[PDB]
């Protein structure tokens, strides 16, 4: 099996700006059968380069492939807005065709700390036996954050799932909403529910909570 | 050529799944068809494809003892079979038909035609519909909709009837240990806006026919 | 190179 290694896996870089992303072969690939491809959120990939330098006719000609043997790289000489996406290379030099794990080309923005919300459960919810505690980290930049929950200055482990959105296309940056479950019973039990924030951005670490 | 797929199904564990995909345009017995598959925040990943003429079929090691990859030249349709199912299956599928290069027809083996991909979704969960609870608002406020308990995706969220769009965050659903999803979606707007506007989430949920219009206030 | 068999196919069915 031939792996395909595309690092750095995410570039952070500005529009305008030229873009080289490297994939290097554990193995010399056949005929140089390399393809690259974009990827955009929500989208079927989009086939920019074949046979490591070929470039089908509806493609930009700001995107190239050079390289052979182990040793390719795709560049995009002036990354415009809609360039920010995932560049895919692809192996078919031999009958097991692979994927490199992607590159994420994304938008330099300067740091943003997160602004932090945090809501209790509503009371519709508590009536039907459930409390959901929701944590919202707002517009922050760049990606890597983190949160905790503390329930009673107890840290929480199992209970709670988080997920964030796509790079904001006007302001470049990204949210996080968490949200800590609990039985209402268990709920009950408790009065302070605290989440505690981590990002580039804060010296120290920011804490939202309320009192049950 | 443009390859059309059949729609999103969900699955039981230990079952099989066949996905259709055919095609319009050009000539379909002389060109590599393959399935590609990528799990949720995860990279592409080839399973395998078939040259139809000539009933040559080639399977990634990974899938060879699973997986089936028929053409009906009749119908111009591909057919990707997958068995044994199990939770790590979920993924969108997407058929990928090889591209051409000149006037001639030449196949170029890169994946130029990319169908609009089939979600299949490995669960032992039924359809149910989300509740909605409101995310109430405490220069700046935030406040959302917390849609919580629903099967199988997706769901949209609007706000406002699609008037507020700015400062929306709808965030990607997460799966729980019910094999339920929840997602919520926020909005940040001006602290001096809360007396007097009004903001309400639409959630449609269309497998189970949930359609909320949840008003959020203070 | 199951990859590479379309190409013969084409080849040897033009005229
Ligand atoms: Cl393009």
């Amino acid at each position: 099996e031939i792996v395909l290694t595309q690092s750095p896996g995410t570039q952070s870089l500005s529009p305008g700006e030229r873009a080289t992303l490297s994939c290097r072969a554990s193995q010399s690939v056949g005929n140089n059968k390399l393809a690259w491809y974009q990827q955009r959120p929500g989208q079927a990939p989009r086939l920019l380069i074949y046979g490591a330098s070929s470039r089908p006719s509806g493609v930009a000609d700001r995107f190239s492939g050079s390289g052979s043997g182990t040793d390719f790289t795709l560049t995009i000489s002036r990354l415009e807005p809609e360039d920010f996406a995932v560049y895919y290379c692809q192996q078919y030099g031999q009958s097991l065709s692979t994927f490199g794990q992607g590159t994420k080309v994304e938008v330099k923005r300067t740091v943003a700390a997160p602004s932090v919300f945090i809501f209790p459960p509503s009371d519709e919810q508590l009536k039907s036996g459930t409390a959901s505690v929701v944590c919202l980290l707002n517009n922050f930049y760049p990606r890597e954050a983190k949160v905790q929950w503390k329930v009673d200055n107890a840290l929480q482990s199992g209970n709670s799932q988080e997920s964030v959105t796509e790079q904001d296309s006007k302001d470049s940056t990204y949210s996080l909403s968490s949200t800590l479950t609990l039985s209402k019973a268990d709920y009950e039990k408790h009065k302070v529910y605290a989440c505690e924030v981590t990002h580039q951005g804060l010296s120290s670490p920011v804490t939202k909570s309320f009192n049950r | 050529v443009q390859l059309v797929q059949s729609g999103a199904e969900v699955k039981r564990p230990g079952s099989s799944v066949t996905v259709s995909c055919k095609a319009s345009g050009g000539s379909f017995s002389t060109y590599a068809l393959s399935w590609v598959r990528q799990a949720p925040g995860r990279g592409l990943e080839w399973m395998g494809g078939v040259i139809p003429l000539l009933t040559i079929t080639n399977y990634a090691p990974r899938f060879q003892g699973r997986i089936t990859i028929t053409a009906d030249r009749s119908t111009s349709t591909a057919y990707l079979e997958l068995n044994s199912l199990r939770p790590e299956d979920t993924a969108v599928y997407y058929c990928a038909r090889e591209g051409t290069t000149g006037s001639g027809g030449k196949p170029i083996g890169a994946f130029a035609h990319w169908g609009q991909g089939t979600l299949v979704t490995v669960s032992s969960a039924s359809t149910k519909g989300p509740s909605v609870f409101p995310l109430a608002p405490s220069g700046t406020a935030a406040l959302g909709c917390l849609v919580k308990d629903y099967f199988p995706e997706p769901v949209t969220v609007s706000w406002n009837s699609g008037a507020l769009t700015s400062g929306v965050h709808t965030f990607p659903a997460v799966l729980q240990s019910s094999g339920l999803y929840s997602l919520s979606s926020v909005v940040t707007v001006p602290s001096s806006s809360l007396g007097t506007q009004t903001y309400i989430c639409n959630v449609n949920h269309k497998p189970s026919n949930t359609k909320v219009d949840k008003k959020v206030e203070p | 190179n199951w990859f590479d068999i379309t190409n013969w196919l084409w080849y040897i069915k033009k005229k």
